DNA sequence: GGTTAAAACGCGGGGGACAGCGCGTACGTGCGTTTAAGCGGTGCTAGAGCTGTCTACGACCAATTGAGCGGCCTCGGCACCGGGATTCTG
DNA sequence: CAGAATCCCGGTGCCGAGGCCGCTCAATTGGTCGTAGACAGCTCTAGCACCGCTTAAACGCACGTACGCGCTGTCCCCCGCGTTT
């Protein structure tokens, strides 16, 4: 039976940030674990926030708040910048 | 400089409550720095919660949520 | 209260506080410092010293994970 | 017809993230922009970590990226070390570190 | 010819911090796990489970010993002693 | 008595990886006790998950979930 | 609304001639809320790991067994089982 | 009649049921979940209050105060484990002095 | 069932862990002076909070169809083994 | 300066990282509908500010010996190596 993964997407990213570089299967599994872990953290924080303000809908604002709360230092700044850029381009 | 408001005898009092018999002369500044860092983190989180809530006043529940986020649950201010 | 106000000014200008919001901060801070000193005293004793030293505080924070 | 990933200029899949959100018991409704923002964040983090991984691989004269390289990249960066300070990586090992008082 | 006491110790420190392999033998560890898993009689295990247990255990022991060494150094000693481990686990919150 | 299978050379190698130069002769029993306690806790949680799942076989994901429960978050096993 | 009156009703059964301050009442309120949140979240995870729609008494029991210490957990399970039995019988 | 009366409990089953159905934990809830949870909560509350009262009687008092809760919780082996990471306001600490400091 | 990596056992003696001493001065116990922390009283109001519009938004449904997980060859990055020149210790 | 460790260049060949081809199912679009909640408006109370007051408390100074420290003698035990199972 078929199962979901992130391997191809990670490989596409890697081929963008290192045109000539291979990645082992163990590394791919670790990366899948990391992606899943971060996704869970952000989603749960967003739900907790959405519950605090009695909102039925989780919107980009809650996600941004969650990310800001969760990532330390300039990394949060860059993350917010990237997300905002992506959303802005998405609307147009 | 309001950090100096945390008086030397006040730090001695906290230590006495902790069970310290003799205090060195540099403990006070180190404690000042530590407390500053801790308060900075907690306040940053609390103001983040407030600004997300669109409030201008900082509620106590925000302090509670921040302390929970740090991992120090507080009973009483619920 | 003055210290909390001062350090809060660095995140959002013209804020306002609740009395309980400050009481909770004071409670948490006092408890945190009490625990820190409790561990530091053990550290000093393990060092076979009565006097408590900053190095003991640093060791306590390091081992604790801060 | 064009994919939402293509419409957003991202490499991670918007749709799968949307489905995982709507099938994860997080809220009653999900904003149309939340998955785009989240996918952007995840793609940025992935690129960020992979850059240091590839730098480690180049430093160790290797073409493939190995868990030891991931360990080195994560622990050699302060922000990542704070972010993943409670994560154990299999076959990752540790950092070379000897205290100055142990050696003459 | 003899290497002076501690030299080979440093050599081992370097080489084992360089390496990434496991240190505990698989068969003894598997026997230990399957012995102390007797909670529920007549159990069955996936190999990956024992591998993850071994990984986590070795990681936890390494992390503990690091603090043990820190304590011993703080005590102005080279040799680690059980009291150092006890202090580490006391401060750590166990 | 399989706890004696965690041999003195193995513990010495682990310490070496930890950065210890000189090892006392009494470390090994304490290490054995600590390892036993940790393994007991994790295995208890894993067995609990397995019994709830209605499974004879203890899966790796169960071990991962226990470690996540205790705050270890092992990567590389799904 | 809160659990104050229910706490009182519990208090009077184990100590008739005693009182309790409002601060203690709030502390107990927080404790009840905290334990409820912990157990509920654990049950929600367990119900997710097995891909089941419903949280059942079995799920809550699994969560309790995971969360509480032993001697406490055993008595908790016994009380819950007695209660759920009486609920139907 | 109230479900608590049927179950012989003291905490309200119905409010717990509503909180479960409202707190976004799953798609469905079994009839027995709230009753079991209420029983557990009642047992824990009774345990805490019993120890608190014992602590209060030990100091010739009739009203339970946060200090008494602190003493009761921290003077127990398992409750302390359960509430290791909880700070109680106006709770204080346990009196103890290291033996290497007394003359 | 076989191979051999490994663990355990003996020995020499160097490493350092320990008990003890004389010494210096840091922090303790105590006092008198100064500061401003708390009271409470009076006052203003910023901003939290409670009544209510309506359309912006997401959930849901049908139909379409190509993006993603997989199977199967493919082939070169890397470990392994070898002979040798070369740091480092003692 | 013996000699144990280590790095270096080189050859062997394999197993695991990958490209290509198939085809589920899931991602997109067009469309309908209910209502979430952003917003518009009216209400008022803890927070904040000023003032005189009591007095709780911090602080500088005197000065003693407690104890933190450096040094010494010595013997407890751990490492490093060789042998056996």
């Amino acid at each position: 039976t078929r199962k979901e993964s992130y391997a191809i997407y990670v490989y596409k990213v890697l081929k963008q940030v290192h045109p000539d570089t291979g990645i082992s299967s163990k590394a791919m599994s670790i990366m899948n674990s990391f992606v899943n872990d971060v996704f869970e953290r952000i989603a749960g924080e967003a739900s907790r926030l959405a519950h605090y303000n009695k909102r039925s809908t989780i919107t980009s604002r809650e996600i941004q708040t969650a990310v800001r709360l969760l990532l330390p230092g300039e990394l949060a700044k860059h993350a917010v910048s990237e997300g905002t850029k992506a959303v802005t381009k998405y609307t147009s | 400089d309001n950090i100096q408001g945390i008086t030397k005898p006040a730090i001695r009092r906290l230590a006495r409550r902790g069970g310290v018999k003799r205090i060195s002369g540099l403990i006070y500044e180190e404690t000042r720095g530590v407390l500053k860092v801790f308060l900075e983190n907690v306040i940053r989180d609390a103001v983040t919660y407030t600004e997300h809530a669109k409030r201008k006043t900082v509620t106590a529940m925000d302090v509670v949520y921040a302390l929970k986020r740090q991992g120090r649950t507080l009973y009483g201010f619920g | 209260q003055r210290l909390v106000r001062e350090i809060a000014q660095d995140f959002k200008t013209d804020l306002r506080f609740q009395s309980s919001a400050v009481m909770a901060l004071q409670e948490a801070s006092e408890a945190y410092l009490v625990a820190l000193f409790e561990d530091t005293n053990l550290c000093a004793i393990h060092a076979k010293r009565v006097t408590i030293m900053p190095k003991d505080i640093q060791l306590a924070r390091r081992i604790r994970g801060e | 017809a064009k994919t939402r990933s293509s419409r957003a200029g991202l490499q991670f899949p918007v749709g799968r993230v949307h489905r995982l959100l709507r099938k994860g018991n997080y809220a009653e409704r999900v904003g149309a922009g939340a998955p785009v923002y989240l996918a952007a964040v995840l793609e940025y983090l992935t690129a960020e970590i992979l850059e240091l991984a590839g730098n480690a691989a180049r430093d160790n004269k290797k073409t493939r990226i190995i868990p030891r390289h991931l360990q080195l990249a994560v622990r050699n960066d302060e922000e990542l070390n704070k972010l993943l300070g409670r994560v154990t990586i299999a076959q990752g090992g540790v950092l070379p570190n000897i205290q100055s008082v142990l050696l003459p | 010819h003899r290497y002076r006491p501690g030299t080979v110790a440093l050599r081992e420190i370097r080489r084992y911090q360089k390496s990434t392999e496991l240190l505990i033998r698989k068969l003894p560890f598997q026997r230990l796990v399957r012995e102390i898993a007797q909670f529920k009689t007549d159990l069955r295990f996936q190999s990956s489970a024992v591998m993850a247990l071994q990984e986590a255990s070795e990681a936890y022991l390494v992390a503990l010993f690091e603090d043990t060494n820190l304590c011993a150094i703080h005590a102005k000693r080279v040799t680690i002693m059980p009291k150092d481990i006890q202090l580490a686990r006391r401060i750590r919150g166990e």
